[PDB]
């Protein structure tokens, strides 16, 4: 009986909320725009090949001094490299080789990784006896394991297929928030600077924001047709890009709770693997199956100026914080860093 | 001498019973353009198909290559000679000889390496060898090519010229020819080695096809039909003498059969290659 | 992480002996090695080097080709082979402990020594061999160099010990800025290419001893004098 | 290598140790055989057992000089790609007794064996092992054929 | 049954519901006010003289 009752009122507030959004929708992003040169042809080139990988690249990650990096591969093997003369520092092997994400301590001391066996390991870099160990294990979620970002020396938050997210304490080792209320595979996720805010798209189509603090599904988002791959966060700390399964990425502002302007292109038939962001936010940077990564404007919608050097599919980009380079990984198993 | 006296073409033309002796030349030159054509597009294909870029297609851009080097060689020594080698220095006729030689001795070393390659991919699994083997071929033709200029030569004994090229000993066409026996046997032993291969290690026990013969008997079959003749007559000059031998004079016909391989390898090797083809395709 | 080392004693003229180290707490086959000597009133002397991986040696020029380096991996032990001894050789030896990567802390445990009897480069001079000190003042010690110690990488190899009476040498501050850990914080050093202080705060008890300077930009690695703070 | 000073060169070599073991390890792993189990519901632990025998479960078994790891992924009886993200590279796929398995893009090439290339099992056909080591040896002749042109 | 998973619905939902909303322009100036100003410390937008780059 109810189940009709609440039925009827979904539909009216649905209704409520597209009349809100349309009044508002004053015009096109390009069109109050048209002020903008163009930054023209952007041209990069491989200063740094990195070499020593053996299988496929799924996952890499920057330090927080702009200088040195870890990547993880299904090799079984987790590398930590310094970018400015090509050596290596560490080399960590792996439990389980079905490894699909991995992460850098904003302070230098730790490292985590996981995948198909639905844990998270935290690894200790800085140890008296010179080596590296593992620090913590973290059980509880069903599903396979998807995305992981340290917060501090001493929180970790992070997304499974279970269509659940969650909060852990590496002292004990328990989660202290649960996050619940997708209905498909949650595949991504990005912190915000501030870290008090988080974004994470699923199969099910949609997104949704999270504030760690209180711990309930603030605002979501509807736009694609397909399931959603990368998701990536603005430097304001309002926006957040998507790249999917049919084609196209997608831009957006929070306050405004509406979508905001696509990135597309007929020759490009493909998927979107990854994606990320520049300082300035005027360089998105959008991985691609067919084998070379794209560069694309941010305001004026229309340009890429690929990085074509890799003779296979790519899989992860990213730029530091300093903002004066970018690496990508590959299904070829290199590396290569540019500016 | 000084390199540069030009009584010696008039004497070793005298000596041996040309100097008193072009619709050829037409049908030769379309037929240099057609090689040209073939392995320009070889190459042009390899480099624009990333799926491509591994040590195999390496080495098939390698024969390309030397095909693309014996062609121009050849329309140069059917101009540069002729009756223009009257009116020439004995530095460009060496030069000539040399530039004919090279080619070929690196496209017969090419085709060996590719036979060297497979063999060892065919140990069953699943940067140094690469330039190892490509330097060797070049470098041991470049040596191999100049040696008329570095003291061999009939201008000193006279009785130990040769009928087809008046300036050569019997000594260099004796080393020639073993070094082309050599690598002839090397390749037909490879090739029959992989199939056996093959054959007795799927064809010995019953499970649960090959088509393999098709390819070596193309190879093999073009291989030897081509360059038997130039090897048989280049033999048969060194048992006759001077103003002996009718036949001797005839040279002039077999050399295109050597040359037309440079235009047969690019068909084999791509069309028994169903990738290639559908490489080709766009 | 313990360092004992033995193979003392005294010898007569001419002679032999062999030194030995024993490891245990951390992965040694990962570290490389050193050998540092200390007359009976003089400053620290530095005498050989082997890497992690066995692949480089270095030797002091006062007895280099008389002196022998080694190790053994699976068993964690390292050995000098000498011979020959003059009357100057008299000294405590000691073995030191480092690694190299990018950012790592090098020269960061000493041993407890052992004392032997027997019966062109860079300079490094200690301002002043002694000074009068008061509790509670803060206070100041300085050494110099001859060339530039600053690189064009962007570093300055120079390092800072201390020496309580009747104890081992303790690692304060590594390439002329860094304050190595387990040391209180009331620590600092700095100064200009081929000058440099380092700067004590709040002088307390248990730091008396002597301060002693080296510098680590290119072989043979060379020690100051000593400053000597007196309580 | 003149402009080093005497605390790269240490760095340097250590990096190249490391190179060292990644490639030893590397040439140790290229020789091993990773199959996929499927299968419908409850149609798969009859061969499971044969052969002497949360997260994903692996088991392994050594057989005339190949080394055979075997993965399961059964629990998941929904539609599945999340799974096939990241099982494209692999050497064939083993069912026990299909539109979807065998007309997808990314198995373009990809054999599979199947018990009711075809076989039939019986509760003393420990011919079972003999029949998938011949079919996956048949695998690999048939991929280095493609590799060195010669097919 | 399916009354908790309704109502739950119907409370996010209504959750969702309120929001102080801006105006697209709004949104637009913010943006391109963000880009046009930190261009300059955007190296991969702007030339850096080779003589101080840590990557040749
Ligand atoms: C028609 C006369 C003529 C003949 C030639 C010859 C003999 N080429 O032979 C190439 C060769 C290359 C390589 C080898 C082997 C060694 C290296 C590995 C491969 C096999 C051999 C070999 F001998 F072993 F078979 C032969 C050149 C120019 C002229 C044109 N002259 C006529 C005159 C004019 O036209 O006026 C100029």
């Amino acid at each position: 009986s109810e189940l009709d009752q609440l039925r009827q009122e979904a539909e009216q507030l649905k209704n409520q909320i597209r009349d809100a959004r349309k009044a508002c929708a004053d015009a096109t992003l390009s069109q109050i725009t048209n002020n903008i040169d163009p930054v023209g042809r952007i041209q990069m080139r491989t200063r740094r090949t990195l070499r020593g990988h053996l299988a496929k690249i799924y996952a890499m990650h920057w330090g927080t001094d702009s200088r040195l990096l870890v990547s993880a591969s299904q090799d079984g093997k987790l590398i930590i490299w310094d970018s400015y003369t090509t050596n290596k520092v560490h080399a960590i092997p792996l439990r389980s080789s079905w490894v699909m994400t991995c992460a850098y301590a904003p302070s230098g001391n730790y490292v985590a990784c996981g995948g198909l066996d639905n844990i998270c390991s935290i690894y200790n870099l800085k140890t008296r006896e010179g080596n590296v160990r593992v620090s913590r294990e973290l059980a509880g979620h069903t599903g396979y394991l998807s995305c992981c970002r340290f917060l501090d020396d001493n929180q970790i938050v992070t997304s499974s297929g279970d269509t659940t997210c969650a909060l852990w304490d590496i002292e004990t080792g328990q989660q202290t928030t649960t996050f619940t209320g997708h209905t498909g595979d949650v595949m991504s996720l990005s912190l915000a600077p501030d870290t008090r805010l988080f974004v994470s798209g699923a199969c099910d189509a949609s997104a949704k924001l999270w504030d760690v603090r209180e711990g309930m599904c603030r605002q979501t988002f509807t736009g694609h047709e397909s399931d959603i791959n990368a998701i990536c966060f603005f430097p304001n700390g309002n926006a957040f890009a998507t790249g999917s399964d049919d084609a196209t990425c997608r831009l957006f502002d929070l306050r405004a709770d509406q979508e905001l302007m696509t990135y597309s292109h007929d020759n490009i038939i493909c998927g979107i693997t990854s994606v990320s962001f520049s300082k300035s936010g005027r360089l998105l940077l959008a991985g691609y199956d067919d084998f070379n990564c794209n560069v694309w404007d941010a305001l004026k919608a229309d340009r890429a100026g690929v990085l074509a050097g890799h003779d296979n599919r790519v899989s992860c980009l990213g730029v530091t914080d300093d903002g004066m380079a970018v690496a990508t990984g590959s299904w070829d198993s290199f590396l290569k860093i540019w500016n | 001498s000084d390199y540069v006296n030009y009584d010696i073409i008039v004497r070793h033309y005298n000596y041996t019973g040309k100097l008193n002796i072009k619709l050829t030349s037409v049908v030769f030159i379309l037929i240099c353009c057609f090689i040209i054509l073939e392995n320009i597009f070889v190459l042009l294909t390899i480099w624009k198909t990333k799926k491509f870029h591994r040590p195999m297609y390496y080495f098939i851009g390698n024969l390309a290559l030397s095909d693309l080097l014996a062609g121009v060689a050849y329309t140069a020594n059917l101009l540069l000679s002729g009756a223009t080698t009257y009116k020439l220095t004995p530095a460009q006729w060496f030069l000539r000889e040399g530039s004919m030689f090279v080619a070929l001795s690196a496209s017969v070393w090419s085709l060996l390496a590719i036979a060297i390659e497979r063999y060892i991919t065919m140990l069953k699994m699943k940067n140094f060898r690469l330039f190892l083997l490509i330097s060797a071929c070049w470098v041991i033709s470049l040596i191999l090519g100049g040696l008329p200029i570095m003291g061999w030569n009939c201008i000193s004994a006279l009785s130990s010229c040769s009928t087809v090229l008046p300036l050569y000993h019997k000594h260099y066409i004796l080393f020639c020819t073993t070094v082309f026996t050599l690598l002839l046997l090397s390749i037909v032993i490879l090739y029959c080695r992989i199939y056996s291969l093959v054959r007795t290690r799927s064809r010995r026990l019953t499970f649960r096809s090959l088509a393999l013969l098709k390819t070596v008997i193309i190879v093999l079959s073009v291989f030897i039909a081509c360059w038997a003749p130039l090897f048989i007559l280049l033999l048969l000059d060194v048992g006759c003498k001077v103003k002996t031998c009718d036949i001797l004079f005839r040279a002039e016909y077999f050399l295109v059969l050597a040359v037309l391989n440079s235009g047969t390898n690019p068909i084999i090797y791509t069309l028994t290659n169903k990738e290639m083809r559908r490489a080709f395709i766009r | 992480v313990q360092l004992v080392e033995s193979g003392g004693g005294l010898v007569q003229p001419g002679g032999s002996r062999k030194l030995s180290c024993s490891a245990s707490g951390f992965a040694f086959s990962s570290f490389g090695m050193h050998w540092v000597r200390q007359a009976p009133e003089k400053g620290l002397e530095w005498v050989a080097y082997i890497s992690s991986g066995s692949g480089t040696i270095y030797y002091a020029d006062t007895v280099k080709g008389r002196f022998t380096i080694s190790r053994d991996d699976p068993k964690n032990t390292l050995f000098l082979q000498m011979t020959s001894l003059r009357s100057e050789d008299t000294a405590m030896y000691y073995c030191v402990r480092s690694i190299y990567y990018y950012g790592s802390s090098p020269f960061d445990f000493w041993g407890q020594g052992t004392t032997l009897t027997v019966s062109s480069d860079i300079v490094m001079t200690q301002a002043t061999s002694s000074v009068p000190v008061t509790p509670g003042e803060s206070v100041s010690i300085s050494c110099r160099s001859s060339k530039s110690l600053l690189h064009s990488n962007g570093n300055t190899y120079l390092y800072w010990f201390l020496q309580r009476p009747g104890q081992s040498p303790q690692l304060l501050i590594y390439r002329m800025s860094n304050l190595a850990s387990g040391v209180p914080d009331r620590f600092s050093g700095s100064g200009s290419g081929t000058a440099f202080t380092l700067t004590i705060s709040r002088l307390e008890a248990e730091d008396v001893g002597v301060y002693y300077c080296m510098q680590h930009l290119e072989y043979p690695l060379t020690f100051g004098a000593g400053t000597k703070l007196e309580l | 290598g003149c402009t080093l000073s005497a605390e790269d060169k240490a760095a340097v070599e250590r990096s190249k140790m490391i190179d060292r073991n990644l490639r030893e390890d590397g040439e140790k792993a290229a020789r091993e055989v990773k199959l996929l189990l499927l299968g419908a519901g409850e149609s798969k632990s009859t061969i499971v057992k044969q052969m002497k025998i949360t997260g994903i479960v692996e088991t392994h078994f050594t057989f005339k000089d190949l080394h055979f790891k075997m993965f399961d992924v059964g629990a998941q009886r929904s539609e599945r790609k999340k799974w096939i993200h990241c099982f494209e590279g692999v050497t064939a796929i083993i069912f026990c007794v299909f539109d979807s398995i065998c007309n997808n893009k990314w198995f373009t090439d990809t054999s599979i064996i199947l018990f009711l290339y075809t076989h039939f099992t019986c509760s003393t056909d420990t011919k079972n092992v003999q029949f998938v080591f011949d079919a996956v040896t048949d695998v690999i002749i048939k991929n280095n054929l493609k590799d060195c042109g010669l097919f | 049954a399916s009354i908790a998973q309704a109502r739950k619905l119907v409370e996010q939902l209504k959750m969702e519901a309120n929001i102080d909303r801006i105006k697209v322009s709004k949104a637009a100036a913010d943006l391109m006010a963000y880009c046009e100003a930190h261009a300059k410390e955007d190296p991969l937008l702007t030339p850096v003289p080779a003589s101080e780059n840590p990557f040749r």
